[PDB]
């Protein structure tokens, strides 16, 4: 009674993971000045935004195991990689620095190579106290990352501007958002819908403090891989966003020194004016309500117990301090005025004015991504950025949560925990009653 | 893009499978994972069109095949077929059969050619 | 990997009610798990009692309000614990309990079937006597 | 709803004789919805076989199933000592889950 | 293939198929090959998927059952055949061919559900 | 493309016919080839639908089989000769037939639009 | 190895040569093809003396 | 790989005494080779990394 | 490239037995290639007489069993050589016969079909006078 | 240039280091 029929386009879909191509808004490379991220090579240009609501569609999401994040590591690493192949190598200083002893910054004497390879230019160079290891007044002394990599400058051009990356799908594909409030990213998802573009993801790169990210929507969520356990960096969301003001008041000057053909070393000279430390200004109240909002969501996940958020334990500048990229320079800065309270709740209600030290010998990726040097730049920097998110790491009556610790990937995936990469299979054979061939 | 009436019924969504129809259409890190995407997708395409195009079909949203519905396959009836059951739980429950069928609709095609070209004498 | 562990074993007297806990070890969230609670009678074979499934409680029509499961998932301590408690004891429930939890993430593993599914986790079991 | 019954209740065999346990439906699993345990005296049961022929990760290949309408079997090939234990036979297919009675394999 | 490309409509439909585009047969120059060779393919499945969706799914010159809206020109037979060409003619009816596609999709889809019906 | 019954004469390998589907080094030499294979395989396409044969493996045609492409009867070219055989002798004459096979479709196409009016 | 051109009867275009591509894409490709014939040669950084 | 049935001699020109004669044994003789050396790896740094 | 050299002129009696050794110099070997033995009378056309192919010899129906046809391949003294015996020496055989080597290796060459083809390389010819 | 004194030779060359300026001498 009943003969087989053939459909094709039916809605059925597998889960898979294939290569997801870029799709940069149409600034190119921010009105076609080089960005590291490569954004003019996104040739897909997003011009309209395609959506369909799955209806009585239940799709289940898990965040940890997403394909995505994994991509994005691996193409920001290599956008990464490839801007600084065209840049000058600094291999020409690793070199005795005969750095003024006993500020950060110190008066290094060191013989650099000239133009000629015959001659010898001696140079004077402020280098900073964290990119400075003893070689173990007048002591002698090294770059950090002399005795594990060779560093490469950045090229003048290229500009660290974080623009909005989107992950779209080949034809036969589709990406399931969830759109579902307060997903922790890990369960059934009610209103699945079918995208073909990711919305902009900004390749913002910071290890205390998610800055500039997409905040939630109802609330605070909480999202961590394994709540018992407590080598699982616990990610943050904001409904609202801290605002964070970081500067460095300092008019610094860059002479560039030639150190062989057509090779320009741009170096530290001297402060016009006053000194001044680099800080961030985080408006108290705010965050101090933003962070009772946080605690009671780490009450309601951890058995109601006191929340007691401490200052990071120590060890590298990039792993216990705010890391993060100003204007191309980058910042380091001190937590521990805003990670030190106990809730079940500091009643301050001013500015918190946060010390941070700029580096130059950048190792973003922990060796996975290359070491570059980052030339200095000419003016004060003001960056004004939304902090929508944090990373704590619990420690084993009360839980204490240590701020930073993570993996690269943690910082997008706040955004990429809704998105799931998805095949669709157009064929179908049901039985229908049609008889004929 | 053939997702969008995924929790309606078989019989439902039928109707709204050639609605859509996919009307209209008209060496750095991002040059590989675009090149790469446009060969995978035109060679997926293409052998979805081949599977297609054995069985007959070659062009037609809905095609009609002449093989009977063996009953090992699914016992179950039109209705509860049409009525209660979504594409993804219907492709789940025949997804053990879809190979025999494809050879099936294959063989028919086949011989039906082999009828039409005895005919023709 | 994934261990299930229940709540030693019991004897109670008739007509109380039993609460029987299941601790899960190794599961993610109850979110992509389903906790499926069976009965073992002391020589016959398994029966089905009841499920979680996307947070959802059911029990099959021979102990529709009789028992009660709970579950909630992970917290700073704990792992996923599921509870079944049985009310108004019989000698009839003289059994072995078992605790069952599967993997429902992906649609096309086969394990899982519109929320009957199999069961490929299964815990020590607690006998209970009364 | 659907009753399904195993056929050999109790079985006899030693190391090396694989034998075969039928399994019969009140209906016909098309869906191939059927899965395999095995329960040692004093242990919990195990998962086999799941959707009709398919093995979990951590089961011996040895074990395999059929599927064929309404008739379900099982296959151990090299029956080994840890192997012997009852067997039992369940449907997923329709609400509840149903159990076969059980299939002792002893020396 | 542009040829006969300053012809009346009418007279170049039929040398239109007096020749069919028939009998074909990591360096700097490796990339422009292959991109140019991906782009011709994906170009000419598109070309064929508009086609397909038609019911036209191998003929050069397809009679549909659309009628034609005098919207999308007032011009009679004539005066589109005998003193127009192909690029004057997609000029003007330059901004219908989505709506024309769109139709020929829909009327499509109703033919073949007429013929399953029929068939039942 | 089915080799085997390749040494199989015409008559018994036609029946034969059947189911035809059920940077790094090696990174350009996957991709050069599958975009080779879907350009031959699109070109094939192309040609069989040119002569109104898409979708069928054995397609009839209404050319009429000139004797100056050869005359040998039907039970001699099907009886002992194979593919290879019979595709190297009339290696001369594929493209007169190819060109032959588009003027007969593109005729017909004209006469089936002439009877519609 | 034949050329296979063909006369397009009655066509008139509009040809500009100052915003021709063709030259564009010619000129990247002469760079392209200097740029990468010297990649496997002497470097000849000692000659800075 | 071993051959089936017999040593098998492939030449490309017998003749011609330039052409590599290459035998193909239908049996593979055992050879145990050993280096009984007790050896020491110090790597010393000649640059950054 | 490649050279046919045969055997020379030879004067024999009636009723005796001649042999036309042609030695091929550039044939790899007589698996790839053919050897094909044509004769030519004094002022009439060329005949054929018999042909070793794939190692099979066989030769016209007018001198099967009065020739034949035998052939050796490379060796790491001399090249492959191909010899003609007339058995039965009548006047009629008196013709300059010739030696010939066409390769058989693809299919699609067009010299050669079925085991018939034209011959590419020819000898310089041995005149036999009886 | 080394400075030496499968029949191994132990030859003495100085040679760079981590550091442009300073040079060990290996063996
Ligand atoms: C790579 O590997 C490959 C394998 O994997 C390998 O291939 C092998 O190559 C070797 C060569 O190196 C091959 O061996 C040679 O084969 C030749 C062909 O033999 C066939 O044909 C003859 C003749 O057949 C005709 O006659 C018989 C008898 O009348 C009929 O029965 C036939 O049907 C046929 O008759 C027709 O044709 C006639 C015209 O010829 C017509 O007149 C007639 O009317 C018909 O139409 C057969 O005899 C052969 O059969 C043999 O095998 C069967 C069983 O299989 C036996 O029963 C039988 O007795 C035969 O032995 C076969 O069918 C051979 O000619 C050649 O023989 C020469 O060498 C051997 C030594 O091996 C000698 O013993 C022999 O005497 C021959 O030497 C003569 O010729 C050389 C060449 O110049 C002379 O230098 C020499 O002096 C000698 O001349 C003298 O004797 C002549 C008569 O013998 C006479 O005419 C002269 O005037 C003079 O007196 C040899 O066996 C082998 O087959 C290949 N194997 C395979 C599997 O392919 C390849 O080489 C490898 N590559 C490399 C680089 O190494
Ligand atoms: C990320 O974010 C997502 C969402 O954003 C989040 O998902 C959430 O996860 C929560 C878990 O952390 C989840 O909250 C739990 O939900 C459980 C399910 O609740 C539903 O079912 C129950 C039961 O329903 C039964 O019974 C009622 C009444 O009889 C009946 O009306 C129903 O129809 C149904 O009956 C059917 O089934 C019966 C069998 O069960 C059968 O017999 C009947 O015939 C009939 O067929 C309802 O009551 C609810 O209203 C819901 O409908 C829920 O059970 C669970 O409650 C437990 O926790 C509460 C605190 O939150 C306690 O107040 C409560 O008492 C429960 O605590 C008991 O169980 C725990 C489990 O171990 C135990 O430890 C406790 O000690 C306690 O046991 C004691 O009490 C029970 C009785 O309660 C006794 O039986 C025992 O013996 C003990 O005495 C939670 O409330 C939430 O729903 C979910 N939300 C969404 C939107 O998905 C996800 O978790 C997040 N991810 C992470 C990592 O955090
Ligand atoms: C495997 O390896 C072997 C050894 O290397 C190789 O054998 C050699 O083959 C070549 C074929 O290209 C032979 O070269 C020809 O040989 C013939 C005869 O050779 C014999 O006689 C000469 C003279 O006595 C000896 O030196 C020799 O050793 C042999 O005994 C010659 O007649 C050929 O002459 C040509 O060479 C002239 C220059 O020397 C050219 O001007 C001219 O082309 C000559 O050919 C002309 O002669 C015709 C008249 O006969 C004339 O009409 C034409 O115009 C024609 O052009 C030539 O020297 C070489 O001798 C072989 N060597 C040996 C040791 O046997 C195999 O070929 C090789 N196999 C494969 C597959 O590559
Ligand atoms: C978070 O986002 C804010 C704004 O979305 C970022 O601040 C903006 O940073 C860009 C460059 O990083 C500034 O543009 C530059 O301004 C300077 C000085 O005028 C000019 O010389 C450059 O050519 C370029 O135009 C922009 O002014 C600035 N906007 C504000 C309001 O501060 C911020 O940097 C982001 N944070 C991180 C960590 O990326
Ligand atoms: C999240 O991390 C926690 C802590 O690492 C994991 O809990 C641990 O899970 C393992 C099972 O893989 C437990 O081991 C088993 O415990 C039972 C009961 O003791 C025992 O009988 C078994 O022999 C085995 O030891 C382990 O005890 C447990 N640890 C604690 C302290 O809870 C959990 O598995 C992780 N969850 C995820 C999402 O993987
Ligand atoms: C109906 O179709 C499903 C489609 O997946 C079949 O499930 C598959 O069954 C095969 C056969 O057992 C499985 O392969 C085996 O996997 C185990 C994993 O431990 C491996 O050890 C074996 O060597 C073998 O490769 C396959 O994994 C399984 N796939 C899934 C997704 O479950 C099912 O068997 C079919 N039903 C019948 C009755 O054939
Ligand atoms: C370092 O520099 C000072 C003066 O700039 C000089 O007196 C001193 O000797 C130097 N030390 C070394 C180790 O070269
Ligand atoms: C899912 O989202 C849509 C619009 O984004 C909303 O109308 C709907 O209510 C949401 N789902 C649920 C269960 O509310
Ligand atoms: C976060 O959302 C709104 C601000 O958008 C705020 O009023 C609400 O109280 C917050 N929710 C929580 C986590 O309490
Ligand atoms: C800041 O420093 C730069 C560096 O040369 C200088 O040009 C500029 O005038 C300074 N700004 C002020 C306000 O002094
Ligand atoms: C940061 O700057 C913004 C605007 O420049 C201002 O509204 C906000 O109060 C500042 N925050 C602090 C803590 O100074
Ligand atoms: C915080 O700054 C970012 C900068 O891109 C902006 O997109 C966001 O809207 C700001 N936050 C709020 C609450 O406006
Ligand atoms: C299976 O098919 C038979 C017809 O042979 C029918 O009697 C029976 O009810 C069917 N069972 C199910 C579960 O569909
Ligand atoms: C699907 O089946 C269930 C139970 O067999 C039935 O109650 C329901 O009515 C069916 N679906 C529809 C749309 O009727
Ligand atoms: C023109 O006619 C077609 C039917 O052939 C119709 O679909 C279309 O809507 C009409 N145009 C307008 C502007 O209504
Ligand atoms: C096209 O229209 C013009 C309008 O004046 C007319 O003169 C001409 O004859 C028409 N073309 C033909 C071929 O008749
Ligand atoms: C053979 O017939 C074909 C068409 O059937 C024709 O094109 C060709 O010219 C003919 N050849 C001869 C020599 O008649
Ligand atoms: C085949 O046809 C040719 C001419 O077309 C003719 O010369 C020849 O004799 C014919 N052969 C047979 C066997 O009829
Ligand atoms: C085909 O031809 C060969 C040789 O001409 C002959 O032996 C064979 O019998 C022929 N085929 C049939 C079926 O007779
Ligand atoms: C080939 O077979 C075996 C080796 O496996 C050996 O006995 C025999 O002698 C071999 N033949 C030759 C010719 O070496
Ligand atoms: C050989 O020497 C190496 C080098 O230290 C050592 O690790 C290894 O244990 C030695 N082996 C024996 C057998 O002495
Ligand atoms: C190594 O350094 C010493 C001085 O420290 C120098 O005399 C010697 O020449 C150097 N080695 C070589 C091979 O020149």
């Amino acid at each position: 009674n009943l003969w087989v029929t053939v459909y094709y386009g039916v809605p059925v879909w597998r889960d898979a993971d294939t290569t997801l191509f870029c799709a940069s808004d149409a600034k190119a490379h921010e009105t076609e000045v080089h960005n590291v991220w490569a954004t003019h090579a996104c040739v897909p240009t997003d011009p309209n935004p395609q959506e369909m609501h799955l209806k009585n569609v239940t799709e289940n999401f898990n965040m940890w195991k997403n394909n995505m994040v994994e991509q994005m590591q691996e193409d920001v690493i290599s956008l990464w990689d490839q801007s600084l192949k065209p840049c000058v190598k600094l291999t020409p200083l690793c070199v005795t620095l005969n750095c003024t002893s006993a500020d950060d910054v110190r008066n290094c004497s060191f013989n650099m190579t000239t133009e000629l390879r015959d001659k010898q230019q001696k140079v004077y160079a402020l280098f900073y106290k964290l990119d400075i290891v003893p070689i173990d007044n007048f002591s002698e002394y090294r770059l950090i990352n002399c005795n594990t990599s060779v560093i490469k400058q950045a090229c003048p051009k290229v500009s660290f501007d974080p623009i909005p990356i989107h992950y779209c799908t080949p034809a036969g594909y589709a990406i399931l958002r969830c759109n579902d409030k307060k997903f922790n990213g890990t369960g059934p998802c009610k209103n699945v819908s079918s995208v073909q573009c990711t919305h902009g993801i900004k390749p913002v790169v910071s290890t205390q403090l998610l800055l500039n990210g997409s905040l939630a929507e109802e609330g605070i969520i909480i999202r961590s891989e394994n709540l018992t356990n407590n080598a699982k960096t616990i990610i943050v969301h904001f409904n609202e966003s801290v605002k964070i003001n970081c500067t460095r008041p300092s008019n610094n000057t860059r002479t560039g020194i030639h150190i062989g053909p057509g090779q320009v070393f741009y170096k530290t000279g001297d402060i016009i004016g006053d000194i001044r430390k680099a800080y961030c200004n985080i408006s108290g109240a705010q965050w101090h309500k933003v962070l009772g909002r946080v605690a009671n969501k780490l009450k309601e996940h951890f058995n109601n117990k006191t929340i007691v958020f401490k200052p990071s334990s120590g060890g590298d500048p990039e792993i216990t301090m705010h890391h993060f990229n100003c204007r191309g320079e980058f910042f380091y800065c001190n937590t521990t005025k805003l990670f030190n309270s106990t809730w079940g709740e500091t009643r301050d209600n001013g500015t918190i004015t946060i010390p941070c030290r700029i580096k130059q010998i950048i190792n973003m990726w922990q060796g996975v991504g290359q070491a570059m040097y980052a030339p200095p730049i000419k003016g004060v920097i003001k960056c004004l950025s939304n902090i929508t998110g944090i990373l704590l790491t619990r420690d084993g009556n009360n839980e204490t949560f240590r701020p930073g610790g993570g993996n690269i990937k943690d910082n997008w995936r706040n955004e990429l925990y809704k998105y799931k990469v998805v095949q669709i299979e157009p064929l179908g054979i049901a039985p229908t009653k049609c008889k004929r061939r | 893009g053939f997702l969008g009436a995924a929790g309606s019924t078989m019989g439902a969504a039928s109707i709204t499978l050639t609605v859509q129809a996919r009307q209209l259409l008209s060496l750095t890190v991002w040059g590989i994972k675009q090149l790469q995407a446009r060969v995978l997708a035109v060679e997926r395409y293409l052998q979805d069109q081949k599977f297609l195009g054995l069985w007959g079909c070659s062009g037609k949203i809905i095609c009609c095949t002449a093989v009977p519905w063996n009953s090992s396959w699914s016992n179950k009836t039109f209705e509860e077929i049409w009525n209660n059951m979504t594409w993804i739980e219907w492709e789940r429950e025949i997804s053990n059969y879809t190979s025999q069928i494809y050879d099936i609709l294959t063989i028919s095609q086949t011989q039906q050619e082999k009828n039409e070209k005895d005919l023709l004498e | 990997q994934i261990h299930l562990v229940q709540s030693g074993t019991e004897v109670k007297k008739p007509g109380s009610s039993v609460t029987v806990s299941c601790k899960a070890y190794g599961v993610n969230t109850f979110g992509l798990y389903a906790v499926n609670w069976v009965r073992q009678a002391p020589g016959q074979s398994l029966e089905y009692i009841g499920q979680i499934w996307r947070w959802k409680s059911s029990a099959s029509h021979h102990f529709r309000g009789r028992v009660l499961i709970s579950a909630v998932d992970l917290t700073g301590s704990s792992p996923p614990i599921s509870s079944l408690e049985i009310k108004n004891l019989t000698s009839d429930d003289t059994a072995v309990y078992f605790c069952t939890t599967t993997s429902t993430y992906d649609r096309w593993s086969g394990l899982h079937h519109d929320g009957v599914m199999a069961f490929s986790s299964w815990g020590q079991g607690t006998l209970i006597s009364v | 709803d659907i009753q399904m019954t195993q056929s050999p209740s109790t079985l006899s065999a030693s190391t090396g004789d694989t034998v075969r346990i039928s399994c019969r439906a009140s209906q016909s699993i098309t869906g191939n919805w059927v899965a395999w345990y095995q329960q040692r005296p004093g242990k919990a049961p195990r998962l086999l076989i799941y959707r009709g022929a398919a093995l979990l990760g951590g089961v011996p290949s040895r074990f395999r199933g059929s599927a064929a309408g309404t008739d379900f079997t099982l296959t151990i090939g090299n029956l080994q000592a840890e192997d012997f234990g009852t067997f039992y036979c369940q449907q997923y297919d329709t609400y509840p889950g149903t159990f076969g009675q059980g299939t002792k394999v002893e020396v």
